[PDB]
C-alpha cells in the first residue's frame, strides 16, 4: 500500500549556518511528490537511504533494526527508544527474525498527538540520523507542509547496512541523489526547498 | 627583441598623409564645404567666413565690418597653438599613450620568454641539450603551454585595443567629414564655442584638428520683452 | 502565436492632400545610460595563493601574469573616472539658480536640488532608491554628492541661460524667451509659444509629474543601470566560487594539499590549482575589459548627448 | 615605485607598488573539552595477566591514545614500535586497535611485544611481525610471580596459545625475573589535540575543529542551530564559527589588506612622496583618514583646487606651498549665481575667435608575431610538439593579420575622404 511525500523529507545537508540566502546542494534526498509505502511489520531494503515517518503519542513503535541478515552472521544496529532513554548496540544479535512486544558487538550508545519523522543514510563508513517532531491536525497521511529534519547521531560504525525493520501508522520513502535549492531564512533555518528535477519550473 | 616579433610599415607613409592633410586644408581654404559636396568651387576667403558666420546666426556684416580684427585674432590664436605645442609634449598624451601601451605589451611578451612556467629552464636549448626526447618532451610541453597562453593573452589584449582604436578612428573620420568638410551645428562636438571650421594636421599614429570657433566675449545686461504692443496688435522680432 | 509588428495604417496620401497639426503635446521622455562600472582591483598573489609561501614561490615561475593582470584592471579602473568626467564635467563653473522661481509658469522644482534631501533633486532620489578576499573595490573619484553638483550646474545653466553657457559665459535670458528660441529651432514660429504659454507650462509641469509615477510604479524602466550592477556582482561571485574548484588536484583547500602530501607531490598538485585559478582570473579580466569597452561606448554616447542634447538643441531626428 | 616601474625616473602620478596585509599575531587552536582517553591503566596496571605462552587482549579503539605521556609514565620501564615512530604516540591514530598482553620470566616476557625475540613471541606472546603500532613493558614482581617461579606465567599464533611454566619469581635471577608487557597494535584511537586561549580582536591565524584560516575574531549576534559549527558568506567564504569549548558564535573577518599606492610629483621635481593604503583604517598601519583609506606623508588642506593627482572619494593631492605634498577635497569649479530674472537678458557686444587643438589616435603599430618562431626557437623537436595543439598558431597569426590590415583602413577612412589632391594658389 502507498501514499505520497508531497513537500516533506528535506533535512539539513551539512553542519553549516547560512542565513537570509538561497543555497544549492546535491545529496541523497527524498524526491518531492514521490510515492511512499504505508504500514501499521515486514523487513525492507535500505536502498541508498531511508525516509521514515510515523504518527505517534505513546511509543507504539519501539525502534528499529538495521543491518543485512538482522540475525547472527554479521553486525547490526539495534536501535530502541525506552521511555527516558534512547539506546543503541551493534552486535550480530541472535534474536528472532522479527522481535516484538505487546501493550560483532564493537559499539553501543545511550541518549495522534504528533508526527515523528526521520532520515537514515550510511556513507563512507558513517551512519547518520536526522529527525523532527511536529504536532498535527491530520493522521491519515503525511500532511502537505514543510519542516527540515535535523541531525541527532553521526557515527563511524563501518558496517555495510543494506536492510532494516521496524520494532513494534507509519510510512517509508527512499532517498535519491538530487540537486536541491534551499531557502535559509534570517534565523539560519531551512524554510523552503526546490528539487531541480521535479518539473521545468523547478529547473 | 626579434624572436618572431615583427613590425610592418603602414600602407600610407607620413609623406602621403601630409599630402592628404594638405589637400583637405587647401580645399577647406579655397572652396569652403563645396569640395566635400562635389567639385571644389572657389570662393574668396572673407566671403567663406561670411557664410560661416551666417551659419551661427551672426549676420554677415558683423564679419566684414570687423575683418581686420577677426584676422588678427585668428593669426594670433594660431601662434598660441605653436607656443602651446612647443612648451610641453604632455599635450599629445592621447598619441604617446598608444605608442607606450604597444611598447609595454611587446616588452611583456618578450620578457615572458624568460619565464620557466615550471620547466627546468626557459632557455629551450638547455632542455634539448640536457635531456633524452622522452624526458625533454615533458619539459617542453610546459614551455609550449606557458608561451602559448602568454601569446593568446597578448593577442586578446591587442584585439580589444584595436577595437578601442577603431572607435577613435570612426570618431576621427566623423570629425573630418562634418567638422572639416562642413560646419557641424552639433554643440561642443567641434570644440567649445559656436563652430566655424577646422583644419586637420597629421601626427604620428593620429590626427590633430585645429577647431576654429566663435566664442562671445564682452556682454551687457538689458531690459527685454517677448513682444511689443503698437495699435493693440502685438509685434514679434 | 505569430507576432504582429504593429497596427496597420494606410496613409491617406494623394497628389493635392496635406495634413497639418492644429495642436501639440509637449512630452517628457526618460532616457537612461550606464557611465561607469564598479572600479575593481585584484591582488592576484593573494587570490591564487592563500598566504602559502610554497604556492607564492611557485607562482613566480609564471613571470609577468600577476603584473599585467593588475595593470589591465588598473587601466579599466582609471577609465571609469575618465568616463564620469567626460559625461558630467562639461561646464566651467558651478552655476546656481536664483531663490525665486519666475520661470514663466514652468516648474523645475522636482528636478532641481533640495538641500534637505545628500543635496539631490527629488527625481534623483527616486533613481538612487530604485537601483540596488584578494579582490577589492575602489571608490569613484567623484562622489554622488559631487555628481549632484555637476547635474545641478548643467541644469541651472540650461534653465537660466539657454545653450549659451555651452558656447561661452552663461548669458541670462528669461525662460519664456528661451522657449521662443527652442520653438524657432523646430520651425514652429515663436508667437505659437506666447499665444499658448499657460497651456505649454501645464503640459510640461504635468509631464514632469508623470516621470515620478513612472519611475515609482516599476523598476523595469531603470533596467540598464541595475543590470550593470548585477553583471559585476555575478562576475565577482563567479571569481570567488572558482576558488573552491579542484582543477584535478586532491583538494582546493590549499593547506590540505601541503599538510597531506610529500613536497614533490604537493608541488605537482599545487601547480594545477595555480593553473586553474590563474586561467579563471585571466577569464574574469578579459570579461571586464570587454564589459568596460561596452560601458565606454555608452559613456561616449552619454557625453555626446550631454553636449548636444543638454548644452544645445540637436536637430538629429530621434 | 622605481622598482615597480623598472625606471630610475618617475613622472607625476599615483602608482600602486605593493599590497599591505596585517600579519597574524599568533596561531589559535580550538577543539572540544577533552574526553574518552584510552584506559592504559587497564593495560599496564592490570589486576591479572596471561602467560607469554597464552597472550590475552583488550580493545584500544574509539578512545583517545595519550600514549606519549603513558610511555614516559611509571606504567612501563621500556617500549618499542613495529610500524611507527615512538615519539608519534602524542597524536598517532588507527581506525581500530587492541592491546595484546602477557607476563613471564623476563626472557619469555619480552615476547609480549610486536614481532619480539624468542620463538614464544611468534608462537603466542607477540603481535605479528608485520603489525603496526607499539608495545611497552615493566617488572612484574608486584603480582606476576611466585617464590619457585609462578606456574601462571609460561612460554612455548600471535596473541594466542608445547609450553611450560616460567621462572618468574621474587628470588629469580636476571633472565628468570618476573616481567610483563603489552602490544597496542593498530580513524578512532587518536592521541589528544591541544588548544589555546581564544584571543579576539587581534589578527590571528586559527584552527577550529579542523578548519583553518587567518582573520579577526569578534563576538557576534548570529543564531546558529546547535549542531551547526561554521557560518558561510553568500559565496563559500567562512564568516562565523562556534567555539567548541564555549558554544557562543564569533564572526570572522579577513585581516585588513589593500594596495600600497605612492602619490608622487615627478622625480624631475622632488623626492618627497605620500602613501595611500587603500581601504584600510589608519589604526591598522601627517596622517589623514580619507574615504579612500589611510593616507600618510601628506598635509590635509582646507582650500580646494583642480584635481592634480587623484586619490578617490573626492580627495586629490599635489606638491605645493618651501613646498610639500598636500591633500584636499577637489574643487568642481568656481560657483556662479546667474543673474536671471523674468525680464533681464545679457547680449554679447564683442567676440573672440578661439582656436582649440583636439587630438585623436588612428592606428596602432602594425605588428605580426610568427607564433611558431616565438614558441619554438628554431627547434624541430619543439615544432613537432606544437602541432599537437592544432590550429592555435594559424588562428593567432590570422587574428593579428586582421588587426594589421585594419590600421591601413583606419588611416584610409580618416584621411582619404578627398577624391583629388587639391593644391593652393601660390
Ligand atoms: C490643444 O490641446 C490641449 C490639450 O493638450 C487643449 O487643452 C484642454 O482643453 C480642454 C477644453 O477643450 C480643457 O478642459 C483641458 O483642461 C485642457 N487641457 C490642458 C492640459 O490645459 C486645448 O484646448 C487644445 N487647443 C486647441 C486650439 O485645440
Ligand atoms: C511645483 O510643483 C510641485 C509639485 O510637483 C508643487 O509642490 C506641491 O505644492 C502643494 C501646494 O504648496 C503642496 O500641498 C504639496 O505638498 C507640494 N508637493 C511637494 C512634493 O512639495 C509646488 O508647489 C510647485 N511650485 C510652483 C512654484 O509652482
Ligand atoms: C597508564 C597509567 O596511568 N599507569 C599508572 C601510572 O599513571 C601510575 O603512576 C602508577 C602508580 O605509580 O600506576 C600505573
Ligand atoms: C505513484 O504516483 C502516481 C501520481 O504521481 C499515482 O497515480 C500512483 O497511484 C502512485 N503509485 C504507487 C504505487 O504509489
Ligand atoms: C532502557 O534500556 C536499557 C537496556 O537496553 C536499560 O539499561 C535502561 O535502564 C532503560 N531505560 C529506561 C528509562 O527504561
Ligand atoms: C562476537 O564474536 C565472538 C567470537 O569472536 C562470538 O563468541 C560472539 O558470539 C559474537 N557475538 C554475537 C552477538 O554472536
Ligand atoms: C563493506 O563493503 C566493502 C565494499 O563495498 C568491503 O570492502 C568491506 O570489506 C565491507 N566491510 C564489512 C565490515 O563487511
Ligand atoms: C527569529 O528569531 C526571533 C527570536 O530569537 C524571533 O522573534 C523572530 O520572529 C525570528 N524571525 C524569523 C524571520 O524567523
Ligand atoms: C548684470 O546686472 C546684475 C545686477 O542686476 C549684475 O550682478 C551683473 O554682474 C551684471 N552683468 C554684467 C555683464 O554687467
Ligand atoms: C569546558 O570546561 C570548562 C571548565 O573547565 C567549562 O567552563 C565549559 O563550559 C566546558 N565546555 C563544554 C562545551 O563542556
Ligand atoms: C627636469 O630637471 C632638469 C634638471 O635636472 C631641468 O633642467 C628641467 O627643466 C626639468 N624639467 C621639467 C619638465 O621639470
Ligand atoms: C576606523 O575608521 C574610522 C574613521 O574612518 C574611525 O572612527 C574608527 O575609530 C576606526 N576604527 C578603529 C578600530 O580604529
Ligand atoms: C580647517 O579649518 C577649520 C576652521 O574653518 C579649522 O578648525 C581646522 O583646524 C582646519 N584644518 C586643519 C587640518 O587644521
Ligand atoms: C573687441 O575685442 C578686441 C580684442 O579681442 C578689442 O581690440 C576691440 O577693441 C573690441 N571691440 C569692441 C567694440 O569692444
Amino acid at each position: 500500500a502507498y501514499t505520497n511525500s508531497f513537500t516533506r523529507g528535506v533535512y539539513y545537508p551539512d553542519k553549516v549556518f547560512r542565513s537570509s540566502v538561497l543555497h544549492s546542494t546535491q545529496d541523497l534526498f527524498l524526491p518531492f511528490f514521490s510515492n511512499v509505502t504505508w504500514f501499521h511489520n515486514p523487513v525492507l531494503p535500505f536502498n541508498d537511504g531511508v525516509y521514515f515517518a510515523s504518527t505517534e503519542k505513546s511509543n507504539i513503535i519501539r525502534g528499529w533494526i538495521f543491518g543485512t541478515t538482522l540475525d547472527s552472521k554479521t553486525q547490526s544496529l539495534l536501535i530502541v527508544n525506552n521511555a527516558t532513554n534512547v539506546v543503541i548496540k551493534v552486535c550480530e544479535f541472535q534474536f528472532c527474525n522479527d522481535p516484538f512486544l505487546g501493550v560483532n558487538c564493537t559499539f553501543e550508545y545511550v541518549s495522534f498527538k504528533n508526527l515523528r519523522e526521520f532520515v537514515f543514510k550510511n556513507i563512507d563508513g558513517y551512519f547518520k540520523i536526522y529527525s523532527k517532531h511536529t504536532p498535527i491536525n491530520l493522521v491519515r497521511d503525511l500532511p502537505q507542509g514543510f519542516s527540515a529534519l535535523e541531525p541527532l547521531v553521526d557515527l563511524p560504525i563501518g558496517i555495510n547496512i543494506t536492510r532494516f525493520q521496524t520494532l513494534l501508522a507509519y510510512y517509508v520513502g527512499y532517498l535519491q541523489p538530487r540537486t536541491f535549492l534551499l531557502k535559509y531564512n534570517e534565523n539560519g533555518t531551512i524554510t523552503d526547498a526546490v528539487d531541480c528535477a521535479l518539473d521545468p519550473l523547478s529547473e | 627583441k626579434f624572436n618572431g616579433l615583427t613590425v610592418l610599415p603602414p600602407l600610407l607613409t607620413d609623406e602621403m598623409i601630409a599630402q592628404y592633410t594638405s589637400a583637405l586644408l587647401a580645399g577647406t581654404i579655397t572652396s569652403g564645404w563645396t569640395f566635400g559636396a562635389g567639385a571644389a568651387l572657389q570662393i574668396p576667403f572673407a566671403m567663406q567666413m561670411a557664410y560661416r558666420f551666417n551659419g551661427i546666426g551672426v549676420t554677415q556684416n558683423v564679419l566684414y565690418e570687423n575683418q581686420k580684427l577677426i584676422a588678427n585674432q585668428f593669426n594670433s590664436a594660431i601662434g598660441k597653438i605653436q607656443d602651446s605645442l612647443s612648451s610641453t609634449a604632455s599635450a599629445l598624451g592621447k598619441l604617446q599613450d598608444v605608442v607606450n601601451q604597444n611598447a609595454q605589451a611587446l616588452n611583456t611578451l618578450v620578457k615572458q620568454l624568460s619565464s620557466n612556467f615550471g620547466a627546468i629552464s626557459s632557455v629551450l636549448n638547455d632542455i634539448l641539450s640536457r635531456l633524452d626526447k622522452v624526458e625533454a618532451e615533458v619539459q617542453i610541453d610546459r614551455l609550449i603551454t606557458g608561451r602559448l597562453q602568454s601569446l593568446q593573452t597578448y593577442v586578446t589584449q591587442q584585439l580589444i585595443r584595436a577595437a578601442e582604436i577603431r572607435a577613435s578612428a570612426n570618431l576621427a573620420a566623423t570629425k573630418m567629414s562634418e567638422c572639416v568638410l562642413g560646419q557641424s551645428k552639433r554643440v561642443d562636438f567641434c570644440g567649445k564655442g559656436y563652430h566655424l571650421m577646422s583644419f586637420p594636421q597629421s601626427a604620428p599614429h593620429g590626427v590633430v584638428f585645429l577647431h576654429v570657433t566663435y566664442v562671445p566675449a564682452q556682454e551687457k545686461n538689458f531690459t527685454t520683452a517677448p513682444a511689443i504692443c503698437h495699435d493693440g496688435k502685438a509685434h514679434f522680432p | 502565436y505569430t507576432m504582429s509588428l504593429g497596427a496597420e495604417n494606410s496613409v491617406a496620401y494623394s497628389n493635392n492632400s496635406i495634413a497639418i497639426p492644429t495642436n501639440f503635446t509637449i512630452s517628457v521622455t526618460t532616457e537612461i545610460l550606464p557611465v561607469s562600472m564598479t572600479k575593481t582591483s585584484v591582488d592576484c598573489t593573494m587570490y591564487i595563493c592563500g598566504d602559502s609561501t610554497e604556492c607564492s614561490n611557485l607562482l613566480l615561475q609564471y613571470g609577468s601574469f600577476c603584473t599585467q593582470l593588475n595593470r589591465a584592471l588598473t587601466g579599466i579602473a582609471v577609465e571609469q573616472d575618465k568616463n564620469t568626467q567626460e559625461v558630467f564635467a562639461q561646464v566651467k563653473q558651478i552655476y546656481k539658480t536664483p531663490p525665486i522661481k519666475d520661470f514663466g509658469g514652468f516648474n523645475f522644482s522636482q528636478i532641481l536640488p533640495d538641500p534637505s534631501k545628500s543635496k539631490r533633486s527629488f527625481i534623483e532620489d527616486l533613481l538612487f532608491n530604485k537601483v540596488t578576499n584578494g579582490l577589492t573595490v575602489l571608490p569613484p573619484l567623484l562622489t554622488d554628492e559631487m555628481i549632484a553638483q555637476y547635474t545641478s550646474a548643467l541644469l541651472a545653466g540650461t534653465i537660466t541661460s539657454g545653450w549659451t553657457f555651452g558656447a561661452g559665459a552663461a548669458l541670462q535670458i528669461p525662460f519664456a524667451m528661451q522657449m521662443a528660441y527652442r520653438f524657432n529651432g523646430i520651425g514652429v514660429t515663436q508667437n505659437v509659444l506666447y499665444e499658448n504659454q499657460k497651456l505649454i507650462a501645464n503640459q510640461f509641469n504635468s509631464a514632469i509629474g508623470k516621470i515620478q509615477d513612472s519611475l515609482s510604479s516599476t523598476a523595469s524602466a531603470l533596467g540598464k543601470l541595475q543590470d550593470v550592477v548585477n553583471q559585476n556582482a555575478q562576475a565577482l561571485n563567479t571569481l570567488v566560487k572558482q576558488l573552491s574548484s579542484n582543477f584535478g588536484a586532491i583538494s582546493s583547500v590549499l593547506n590540505d594539499i601541503l599538510s597531506r602530501l610529500d613536497k614533490v607531490e604537493a608541488e605537482v598538485q599545487i601547480d594545477r590549482l595555480i593553473t586553474g585559478r590563474l586561467q579563471s582570473l585571466q577569464t574574469y579580466v578579459t570579461q571586464q575589459l570587454i564589459r568596460a569597452a561596452e560601458i565606454r561606448a555608452s559613456a561616449n554616447l552619454a557625453a555626446t548627448k550631454m553636449s548636444e542634447c543638454v548644452l544645445g538643441q540637436s536637430k538629429r531626428v530621434d | 615605485t622605481k622598482c615597480t616601474l623598472k625606471s630610475f625616473t618617475v613622472e607625476k602620478g599615483i602608482y600602486q607598488t605593493s599590497n599591505f596585509r596585517v600579519q597574524p599575531t599568533e596561531s589559535i587552536v580550538r577543539f572540544p573539552n577533552i574526553t574518552n582517553l584510552c584506559p592504559f591503566g587497564e593495560v599496564f596496571n592490570a589486576t591479572r595477566f596471561a602467560s607469554v605462552y597464552a597472550w590475552n587482549r583488550k580493545r584500544i579503539s574509539n578512545c583517545v591514545a595519550d600514549y606519549s605521556v603513558l610511555y614516559n609514565s611509571a606504567s612501563f620501564s621500556t617500549f618499542k614500535c613495529y610500524g611507527v615512530s615512538p615519539t608519534k604516540l602524542n597524536d598517532l591514530c588507527f581506525t581500530n586497535v587492541y592491546a595484546d598482553s602477557f607476563v613471564i620470566r623476563g626472557d619469555e616476557v619480552r615476547q609480549i611485544a610486536p614481532g619480539q625475540t624468542g620463538k614464544i613471541a611468534d608462537y603466542n606472546y607477540k603481535l605479528p611481525d608485520d603489525f603496526t603500532g607499539c608495545v611497552i613493558a615493566w617488572n612484574s614482581n608486584n603480582l606476576d610471580s611466585k617464590v619457585g617461579g609462578n606456574y601462571n606465567y609460561l612460554y612455548r599464533k600471535p596473541f594466542e596459545r608445547p609450553l611450560q611454566s616460567y621462572g618468574f619469581q621474587p628470588t629469580n635471577g636476571v633472565g628468570y625475573q618476573p616481567y610483563r608487557v603489552v602490544v597496542l597494535s593498530f580513524a578512532t584511537v587518536c592521541g589528544p589535540k591541544k588548544s589555546t586561549n581564544l584571543v579576539k580582536n587581534k589578527c590571528v591565524n586559527f584552527n577550529f575543529n579542523g578548519l583553518t584560516g587567518t582573520g579577526v575574531l569578534t563576538e557576534s549576534n548570529k543564531k546558529f542551530l546547535p549542531f551547526q559549527q561554521f557560518g558561510r558568506d553568500i559565496a563559500d567564504t567562512t564568516d562565523a564559527v562556534r567555539d567548541p569549548q564555549t558554544l557562543e558564535i564569533l564572526d570572522i573577518t579577513p585581516c585588513s589588506f589593500g594596495g600600497v599606492s605612492v602619490i608622487t610629483p615627478g622625480t624631475n621635481t622632488s623626492n618627497e612622496v605620500a602613501v595611500l593604503y587603500q581601504g584600510v583604517n589608519c589604526t591598522e598601519v601627517n596622517v589623514f583618514q580619507t574615504r579612500a583609506g589611510c593616507l600618510i606623508g601628506a598635509e590635509h588642506v582646507n582650500n580646494s583646487y583642480e584635481c592634480d593627482i587623484p586619490i578617490g572619494a573626492g580627495i586629490c593631492a599635489s606638491y605645493q606651498t618651501s613646498q610639500s605634498i598636500i591633500a584636499y577635497t577637489m574643487s568642481l569649479g568656481a560657483e556662479n549665481s546667474v543673474a536671471y530674472s523674468n525680464n533681464s537678458i545679457a547680449i554679447p557686444t564683442n567676440f573672440t575667435i578661439s582656436v582649440t587643438t583636439e587630438i585623436l589616435p588612428v592606428s596602432m603599430t602594425k605588428t605580426s608575431v610568427d607564433c611558431t618562431m616565438y614558441i619554438c626557437g628554431d627547434s624541430t623537436e619543439c615544432s613537432n610538439l606544437l602541432l599537437q595543439y592544432g590550429s592555435f598558431c594559424t588562428q593567432l597569426n590570422r587574428a593579428l593579420t586582421g588587426i594589421a590590415v585594419e590600421q591601413d583602413k583606419n588611416t584610409q577612412e580618416v584621411f582619404a575622404q578627398v577624391k583629388q589632391i587639391y593644391k593652393t594658389p601660390p
